[PDB]
RNA sequence: UCGUUGUUUUUUUCUG
């Protein structure tokens, strides 16, 4: 409803299908291309096209609207850039992929080191796991030393020595023992070298490791072209009002931006094979940072303040991550936390709530003919009278506040309006107490306004919440619909709860002065 | 299938007492009427004694409580501990018929005991937990309510009805009616989340808590520690 | 609303008030997606009605959705990320 | 807006050159198929009608919604009418007019004639309903999917469908 | 309404006699501050007494 | 094809408590936005009052789907289904 | 040429068309709104077959909506050109750059390339028409061209004929 | 500028002590300069929306670095009530 | 636990997840299949017609 | 003249 409308259907996910960006899409989905280091243009604000800020990428502020999508802060979702790296670089996340990926293939002829002809491989490809599948065959495959030039009709196959590679952090290194014994003439795999290698592979190959001709090709985990987030995944902090600081991630993608223009600039100048692998290593440790800066063993990238930088990958882990941060767990609204205090002459299922309260938080309503008497006089009370509402929402979604709206008599209902009254007797409210153990620990109770500024319960319901007065706090989050109204008042209520299926036994009783009382 | 918040416990008659007892318990006879039902309290006595389609009738009741006494005692519970929570009080539906038909007093019986037997034994085939005619739908059936459906032979027996209970037809009848409505709303709910309510409802308890026993023990288990302390 | 929260919600079963009350009473949030890549790069003008994926081409074959914002967010990082998770609203098998 | 009855259809790394629609080459789009499955998964063939069909079953559906609309109680403008809207009635009028002064075949017994003797792939065996030429010669000329198939009998047919010519 | 952020008195009432100032004046009903607690209440507009340069006036400004 | 015929529909007759809950949410729905109300009303306001009342009547065209695991499923109509 | 096809449409119906007749009620909605939509995949959307005993199945209430949402399945023949077909034409109107011919709902653009060079412009001629050997081109007048040009401008498809190559023109 | 009411600051740019005040109230009005007239933009100090009492003592004086150096000091009185907490 | 990895391994082999868990529909704010959201609501017409004649829509 | 926006980052001592 409160969405603005759109032509296009709305319909419900079904399937998430992953992969990797292939170069060519992240050109075709790039709007433009970043080449210009430095973020501002001339310090007179409207920030250079070309950079870091370019206005096509999606407008961050209010007045501005999106120069491609042509929406404000609403709607406009951040629209993509591309950039180009002069040099192949490893992917950090799929070094040790990649190291398996060579291993079970040529250095030359770039097939696997073995064929259908061995059945314990002609049964390992009928598995149908992708990646139990490339297990087996790395385990069949690792084992080869030599990729042979005949079959083991020639094999096509390249007859050098297949070498043995050991991870070295950043680094690949391959061992040849060439022909008896020779001198080992090792070297550092380059990224370019493998892409070139794996561009050869048929998707026979391709399929038989558990990878896809469509989605997950191979070579695509070498990068070679970076997008770039639209300024709404790295926000411009603001440290004092008008000052704003440069998110972590707009210095690490500015700093790779000057790094590949350095290699852009050595190949036309004295470029004595030393500046060229020290600076294309250089490239390499900003794009692995800015990709995940908690790599073992090696030291780690900080800002000039000396704090580690914000990597993607520590943005999504952990609990503070995306996903127990924002996505499982999140801050929610029409909630209200306060002391509890016990009142015996509240029956089982009520719960008291401060006035206050009442008048702050709200529950939408519809108009109707059973209720456009009641709902006017609400109206007509304002929002600073209880009972009494503090919104009217039109038919197409414009809102009234009714604060602002002095000619309140001047408004009569329609039906199928909502208004958002306040929080009555009698509604069905949550009501939670963290930590919520077991699911008798949160139930929905009938609200019943009462004065003072404390939740208040019957003494009773204590025993499931393991709550008592001595300064406990609870927490109460209101229904915003009439379907969730009947779920809490069918599912969660609280005489609903009186056995508990742990023990198949009552999990409320007679406590305390009732009690010892009755005795 | 039982909902964890339907079930109570009850003690299955049969289980425990030695076999005289048990044989004077529910052991019915005709030829002997030293070891008959009391002719007062039904009102049908003297047509009673020295038949034999009653008797056949009877003497298949008993064979089926002795096959269950052996079922239950040889493999579900070789302890012999007789008490274990299921499904409908019975107790209390019994004394719930009494109450409102007021079957006190030592007032006879109407009530015929092939009515009895042939009641006892319909129910225990109406007692659904899976609807369908597959002949593997009909034998799951039948393992489901095996436990209860022994329970509810080792109460409604037809001396303990007509002597202890002394119901007339009408309380009969309802009680029948009434076991079966409790059990069919005693079910599982299509969509219940079990598993995340067996998570907190093994979770909790371990918050309030020569071998080692607690939380030490349950992390072990947990984890499947190859080897243990 | 704490993930434990979220595992009371569902003992219950209360579906329909765990969704909305981590899309409505939180970040929701709108967006287009075409049918043909998966993705989420379709150029949608509402003033305008116009929709396209350049890549695709296609400008016809568009869905719109109502997700969390911060799952948007965070397809936003994937992508970013070389990591293309395409959303399709049919089932293949 | 308006639905298909084929699924899936997923991006392929492996494109094919046979997309834009061609009636010479046989590139008719995914959406027709060779054998396609309808609402309910029935299997059902691909259906091309020629003019003159078309306007038959054009029309009587037409009148027959009238009726209906009418309860109880023919010209393309008067079956025109039938629809709603400004822009639907100009293009259901336009294309009423388009079958009457192109269809071939006109009355119910005509129709009859040519369909059954027409009644291999059906769309060159509808097209070749729908397109009368005079000899085989011009048939072929103007139809580049006959030239070459090893079975001709296109004379015997354009014979048949010329007497059935009603006179102008 | 310019009339707004004046001190305002009560007259007749369960506040008779109270200074205050006036917050919102959307229309027939002042809510104005009390001095005295930390609580604001609302009193129509023929319930004030208006601060002028002389004494306090009635609701005639 | 996945809709299972009227005459083996296997699933318990009676009314879950989650159909319940879902079936009175919905109507209730229905009611409160300008709906048509299939039974009569003497006093009741609100509109999910009305809706249990419907119930208790078996007043309420709604069909449950219900989706067994496989994929297949079976209509059951809210005028048939045994409420406790 | 024209296919006959099995369409369908989405539907979702305000809960106030709650009553008896509402599968008529959407029947007509769906017959109103249907005809003169034109899409690049189908085309010019003309008639309907079967327009009273549409099977709309049974509708899905949307749950958060309350609305109904109907599938509402049918079978339609409608009309879209094709590269590399042949069939007559019919002229409209006269333009230098090309007189416009309607070849039914979609009009006909011809370049001033691909006409015969003995055909001309003649505007003295009334009406104005263009004159050749044995040949006359005037509203109404079947013209055989040859269309090979199909983009679709997604509400009204573009359309170009030629009349340059052989037995082309008007029989 | 801030939702609120300035009308009890003086012209001198503060609160005088004495007077009332309570939440959502600018006890304090900043003017910071915009970088390029309407080149202007507030640095207020509003009151805790959440708090009420009565301005007590202002102090003003000069920072380490010359500037003017200003604090404010409200007071109110908290009385006992349901809900509290107390403790032997 | 280990979200990166998971999600590079699915990546990295292409992996489909179906959406028919709950923590999926969870992030995505669908109804999730379980409690309320175990069965789909269909309105009938059937009974709907049994409505009194001046019930028609319009 | 509706409209009308207010930081992050850490660390700390606390509450149940
Ligand atoms: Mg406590
Ligand atoms: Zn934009
Ligand atoms: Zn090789
Ligand atoms: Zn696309």
């Amino acid at each position: 409803s409160q969405f603005p409308y759109s032509s296009a259907p709305l319909r419900s996910v079904k399937e998430v299908q992953f992969g990797l960006l292939s170069p060519e899409e992240i050109r075709a989905i790039s709007v433009v291309k970043i080449e210009y280091p430095e973020i501002m243009d001339e310090s007179r604000q409207r920030p250079r096209e070309g950079g870091l800020n370019d206005p096509k990428l999606g407008s961050i502020d209010r007045n501005f609207k999106c120069q491609t999508c042509g929406e404000g802060m609403a709607e406009c979702p951040g629209h993509f850039g591309h950039m180009e790296l002069a040099k192949p670089v490893f992917h950090i996340g799929f070094i040790p992929k990649i190291k398996k990926v060579c291993e079970c293939i040529c250095m030359n002829c770039g097939k696997l080191l073995l064929d259908e002809t061995n059945p314990t491989m002609a049964q390992a490809i009928r598995i149908r796991d992708p990646k139990k599948r490339f297990n087996a065959v790395w385990q069949l495959c690792k084992t080869k030393m030599v990729c042979e030039a005949d079959a083991p009709v020639s094999r096509g196959g390249c007859g050098n020595t297949q070498p043995v590679v050991r991870k070295d952090g950043m680094k690949l290194w391959g061992t040849w023992k060439k022909s008896r014994d020779a001198q080992p003439e090792r070297k550092l795999l380059t990224p370019g070298e493998i892409l070139n290698v794996f561009k050869h592979i048929s998707p026979e190959d391709c399929f038989r490791l558990g990878f896809n001709e469509d989605y997950a090709r191979p070579e695509w985990m070498i990068i070679t072209v970076l997008p770039v987030p639209p300024p709404q995944v790295r926000p411009s902090i603001a440290m004092d009002e008008t000052t704003q600081g440069q998110d972590d991630l707009t210095h690490k993608l500015s700093d790779i931006l000057k790094a590949n223009i350095n290699v852009q600039k050595l190949e036309m100048d004295g470029s004595p094979q030393h500046i060229i692998n020290e600076v294309e290593q250089l490239l390499q440790f900003h794009v692995a940072t800015y990709m995940d800066n908690d790599i073992a063993g090696q030291p780690q990238a900080l800002q000039k303040s000396g704090r580690p930088v914000k990597a993607i990958r520590a943005r999504l882990k952990g609990k503070e991550g995306r996903l127990r941060g924002n996505l499982m767990g999140k801050r929610v609204d029409f909630s209200a936390r306060t002391v509890i205090s016990g009142d015996p002459n509240l029956e089982l299922d009520q719960v008291g709530v401060p006035i206050s309260i009442a008048k702050t938080l709200s529950y939408p309503e519809t108009v109707t003919q059973y209720n456009i008497h009641r709902l006017t006089e609400y109206v007509r009370n304002g929002p600073n009278e209880h009972p009494g509402a503090k919104y009217v929402i039109r038919d197409n979604g414009d809102r009234i506040d009714l604060r602002y709206h002095k000619r309140a008599g001047d408004i009569v209902l329609q039906y199928g309006w909502k208004v958002e009254r306040h929080l009555m007797d009698d509604d069905p409210v949550l009501f939670n107490r963290q930590p919520s153990l077991h699911k008798m620990s949160m139930m929905a109770h009938r609200v019943k306004v009462m004065p003072y500024s404390t939740f208040r319960l019957n003494l009773s319901v204590t025993s499931p919440y393991n709550a008592d007065f001595d300064g406990d706090e609870m927490n109460l989050h209101v229904p915003q619909s009439e379907e969730t109204r009947a779920e809490l008042s069918q599912l969660c209520a609280v005489p609903l709860q009186i056995v508990s299926p742990q023990s198949n036994k009552p999990v409320m009783g007679i406590v305390q002065d009732t009690l010892c009382g009755v005795r | 299938g039982l909902d964890g918040t339907q079930v109570e416990r009850q003690t299955i008659d049969t289980i425990p007492g030695s076999d005289k007892a048990f044989h004077k318990r529910y052991y019915v006879d005709l030829m002997d009427e030293k070891n008959s039902i009391k002719p007062d309290v039904i009102e049908y006595a003297a047509d009673i004694l020295g038949d034999v389609e009653l008797q056949k009738e009877l003497n298949s009741e008993y064979e089926q409580l002795v096959s269950d006494r052996k079922f239950l005692r040889e493999i579900v519970f070789v302890n012999g501990d007789h008490n274990w929570p299921l499904p409908v009080n019975l107790r209390r539906i019994i004394q719930n018929a009494q109450q409102i038909f007021h079957l006190d007093r030592a007032k006879a019986s109407d009530l015929t005991i092939p009515e009895i037997i042939h009641g006892v034994r319909d129910l225990c085939k109406k007692l659904f937990v899976l609807r369908g005619e597959n002949e593997l739908i009909k034998e799951a059936q039948q393992n489901a309510t095996s436990l209860f459906q022994c329970l509810v032979r080792a109460r409604l027996a037809t001396r303990r009805i007509l002597e202890e209970f002394r119901l007339n037809r009408d309380a009969f009848e309802w009680v029948l009616g009434t076991i079966e409505a409790q059990f069919q709303r005693s079910l599982v709910h299509p969509g219940e989340m079990v598993g995340v309510i067996a998570a907190q409802s093994i979770g909790e308890p371990a918050t309030q808590m020569n071998v080692t026993l607690g939380v030490p023990r349950l992390k072990e288990i947990l984890n499947v520690a190859k080897n243990i302390k | 609303f704490g993930e434990m929260e979220r595992d009371c919600m569902i003992a219950h079963g209360a579906a329909g008030f765990l969704k909305e009350r981590l899309m409505e009473a939180s970040d929701a949030f709108r967006v287009h997606v075409c049918g043909i890549c998966g993705l989420m790069s379709v150029i949608a003008n509402l003033k305008k009605n116009q929709f396209e994926c350049r890549s695709c081409k296609n400008k016809t074959n568009i869905y719109q959705l109502h997700i969390p914002y911060a799952a948007k967010l965070l397809f936003q990082e994937l992508m970013a990320m070389n990591i293309a998770p395409r959303l399709y609203t049919e089932r293949s098998g | 807006v308006s639905t298909s009855t084929v699924g899936a259809r997923r991006r392929r790394a492996k494109q094919q050159v046979d997309d834009e629609e061609n009636a010479t080459l046989l590139r008719l789009g995914p959406e027709f198929a060779l054998k396609q499955y309808d609402h309910d998964g029935n299997e059902h063939d691909l259906i091309a009608l020629s003019l003159s069909e078309s306007r038959l079953l054009i029309r009587e559906a037409l009148k027959a919604r009238s009726r209906a609309r009418n309860g109880g109680v023919i010209d393309d403008d008067e079956l025109a009418k039938v629809t709603s809207g400004a822009v639907a009635n100009g293009v259901v009028k336009k294309t009423l007019d388009y079958l009457n002064t192109f269809a071939r075949f006109k009355d119910e017994e005509t129709c009859t004639a040519v369909d059954q003797l027409l009644h291999l792939h059906p769309f060159e065996i509808a097209q070749l309903s729908s397109l009368g030429c005079e000899d085989v010669d011009e048939a072929i000329t103007l139809i580049p999917s006959l030239a070459a198939k090893k079975e001709v009998n296109l004379q015997r047919i354009l014979d048949e469908l010329n007497r059935l010519e009603d006179p102008y | 309404d310019p009339t707004l952020n004046k001190t305002v008195k009560i007259r007749q009432g369960g506040y008779k006699g109270k200074i205050g100032i006036v917050k919102e004046a959307n229309g027939d009903r002042f809510r104005v501050e009390l001095h005295n607690p930390n609580k604001t209440i609302p009193i129509p507009c023929s319930f004030l007494l208006i601060e002028s340069t002389h004494g306090w006036v009635p609701y005639e400004d | 094809e996945l809709a299972i015929l009227k005459e083996e529909r296997t699933t318990t007759p009676y009314l879950t408590k989650y159909e319940r809950a879902r079936i009175l949410g919905t109507r209730a729905l229905q009611i409160s936005m300008n709906a048509p109300v299939l039974v009569d009303i003497e006093g009741e306001t609100d509109p999910l009052q009305i809706a249990m009342k419907e119930l208790s009547q078996r007043k309420i065209p709604l069909v449950i789907r219900r989706y067994l695991p496989d994929g297949s499923y079976e209509d059951w109509g809210c005028d048939e289904l045994i409420v406790d | 040429m024209f296919f006959l096809k099995d369409l369908s449409l989405i539907l979702t119906l305000h809960p106030s068309y709650f009553g008896p007749q509402m599968n008529q009620y959407l029947r007509e909605k769906l017959l109103t709104d249907v005809e003169g939509t034109c899409t690049g995949q189908f085309g010019y959307i003309v008639t309907v077959l079967d327009g009273m005993n549409i099977d709309v199945g049974k509708g899905r209430i949307i749950p958060g909506s309350g609305s109904a949402e109907f599938e509402v399945k049918y079978r339609a023949v409608v009309w879209k050109p094709f590269k590399g077909e042949v069939v007559d034409a019919i002229v409209s109107n006269v333009s230098p750059i090309g007189f416009f011919a309607d070849v039914g709902p979609l009009n006909v653009f011809v370049s001033t390339r691909l006409i015969p060079d003995n055909l001309v412009y003649n505007p003295s001629n009334s009406p104005p028409a263009y004159m050749s050997n044995d040949e006359l081109i005037t509203k109404g007048s079947k013209v055989r061209l040859k269309v090979v040009g199909t983009r679709t401008d997604v509400n009204e498809i573009y359309a170009i004929g030629s009349i340059k190559e052989d037995f082309l023109g008007a029989i | 500028l801030k939702h609120g009411t300035y009308e009890k600051l003086d012209e001198d740019g503060l609160i005088a002590p004495g007077v009332r005040v309570s939440g959502d109230d600018i006890i304090i009005g900043k003017t910071t300069p915009i970088p390029p007239y309407h080149t202007k933009r507030d640095a207020s100090t509003p009151l805790r929306s959440t708090e009420n009492g009565i301005v007590d003592q202002v102090l003003l004086t000069t920072n380490q670095e010359g500037l003017k150096f200003v604090k404010v000091r409200m007071r109110t009185t908290k009385v006992p009530q349901i809900g509290d907490k107390f403790a032997s | 636990e280990e979200t990166v990895e998971i999600l590079f391994e699915a990546g990295a082999a292409a992996e489909l997840d179906d959406c028919r868990g709950v923590s999926e529909n969870v992030m995505l704010g669908q109804l999730a299949p379980m409690g309320t959201g175990a069965f789909d609501v269909m309105i009938d017409e059937k009974l709907l017609t049994s409505l009194p004649a001046d019930y028609a829509p319009t």
